């Protein structure tokens, strides 16, 4: 059993510059009697079955752009993308197929980097059908963000409320490089009419002013 | 072109049985070896069987030896896979792939299927709550998707008429249920002057509904 580590877990890089992403197996996966290395890199971006892109360590799949250059052998592997484009965005996987079982790494996720970008913060209020069965979900979206660390703060009535809420990242956006997130607040139909201000706060470690989005039940 | 059209993933019980599928076809079937790969939640790949072009020699991860069994129709072009005595650790998307080469033992897969996904639970099926998100330059929309079992659904905007400025979230489980949200933003003129409907499908349950949303 040939243990493929992938370092490290996950990649940040620019548009344009040049990403590097390394993979460690347990035995030499070159063949002395054809001069051939046995290891394979894959791309699987969101939603999408894994693609190859190299396979013999080197050999680059018909159809791969040529900014994927793989290269090494024994027991440590590379996969350079020499200039990374913003559709670059995936998790790249590699496998050894030298003896069975054949085994793949962990993956390596690579991260775009860009400029800072406030989220784009919207609430809604429970719909009247959710509130007739008895709940009272209250949403709110953290739209094309970045950098990926941001932390919601939410409000009822100007105090904190930390019970109910569930959070939900998407990945990476592959056109402008940014991150949305959604945060939905459960509470029941009974402590949803108990209170009339509700406040959704976007933010971060770097600064002390928020993005703030609000609604009154009320008005 | 080469492609290989998985089918016959779904819910299942522990202990129970389940036949996947997969369809082949713009290459010589019987001059390739075929394998299936499973993915974990976390995204791990991992091999799970492979047979030979005619069948004669099957190899097996030891997890599923000797409970999932893998065949082959080479004169329909088509790959099967039976699990047997499912396990929770099953719980997985499965992959059919081709072995690249034409040669005996493991290599590349150039040709993956789409993959299909397996959910080995004890939970009963449930069908999702779907609630317009409606705020009470460019506007937000959304829908919430509540309470469903097992995955996936799949959420469209006006019938996939809109897709810029969609972002469907990755599910959460609350209370042994799946929930996931979506937004689209839309330009000012567009909504509510024009009808803006979130489209939402949950095979297992045979649940397909179509939420108009409203102004408040």
């Amino acid at each position: 059993d040939i243990v493929m580590t992938q370092s490290p877990s996950s990649l940040a890089m620019s548009v344009g510059q040049k990403v590097t992403m390394n993979c460690k197996s347990s035995q030499s996966l070159l063949n002395s009697s054809n001069q051939k290395n046995y290891l394979a890199w894959y791309q699987q971006k969101p939603g999408q079955s894994p693609k190859l892109l190299v396979y013999f360590a080197s050999t680059r799949e018909s159809g791969v752009p040529d900014r994927f250059i793989g290269s090494g052998s024994g027991t440590d592997f590379t996969l350079t993308i020499s200039s990374a484009q913003a559709e670059d965005l995936a998790d790249y996987f590699c496998q050894q197929y030298y003896s069975t079982p054949p085994t793949f790494g962990a993956g390596t996720k690579l991260e775009l980097k860009r400029a800072d970008a406030a989220p784009t913060v919207s609430i809604f209020p429970p719909s009247s059908e959710q509130l007739t069965s008895g709940g009272a979900s209250v949403v709110c979206f953290l739209n094309n963000f970045y950098p990926k660390d941001i932390n919601v703060k939410w409000k009822i009535d100007g105090s904190e409320r930390q019970n109910g809420v569930l959070n939900s990242w998407t990945d990476q956006d592959s056109k402008d490089s940014t991150y949305s997130m959604s945060s939905t607040l459960t509470l029941t139909k009974d402590e949803y009419e108990r209170h009339n201000s509700y406040t959704c706060e976007a933010t971060h470690k770097t600064s002390t002013s928020p993005i703030v989005k609000s609604f009154n039940r009320n008005e | 072109e080469v492609q290989l059209v998985e089918s016959g993933g779904g819910l299942v019980k522990p202990g129970g049985s389940l036949k996947l599928s997969c369809a082949a076809s713009g290459f010589t079937f019987t001059r390739y070896a075929m394998s299936w790969v499973r993915q974990t939640p976390e995204k791990r790949l991992e091999w799970v069987a492979t047979i030979s072009n005619g069948g004669s020699y099957t190899y097996y991860l030891d997890s599923v030896k000797g409970r999932f069994t893998l065949s082959r129709d080479n004169a329909k072009n088509t790959l099967y896979l039976q699990m047997s005595s499912l396990r929770s650790e099953d719980t997985a998307m499965y992959y059919c792939a081709r072995r690249e080469g034409g040669q005996a033992g493991p290599a590349w897969f150039v040709y993956w299927g789409q993959g299909t996904l397996v959910t080995v639970s004890a939970a009963k099926t449930t069908p999702p709550s779907v609630y317009p998100l409606a705020p009470g330059s460019m506007v937000t929309l959304g829908c919430l998707v509540k309470g469903y079992f097992p995955e996936p659904v799949t959420v469209t905007w006006n019938s996939g008429s809109l897709s810029s400025g969609v972002h469907t979230f990755p599910a959460v489980l609350q209370s042994d249920l799946y929930t996931l949200s979506s937004s689209v933003t839309v330009p000012s003129s567009t909504w509510p002057s024009e009808t803006v409907t979130c489209n939402v499908a949950h095979p297992a349950s045979s649940t397909k509904v179509d939420k108009k949303i409203v102004p408040r």
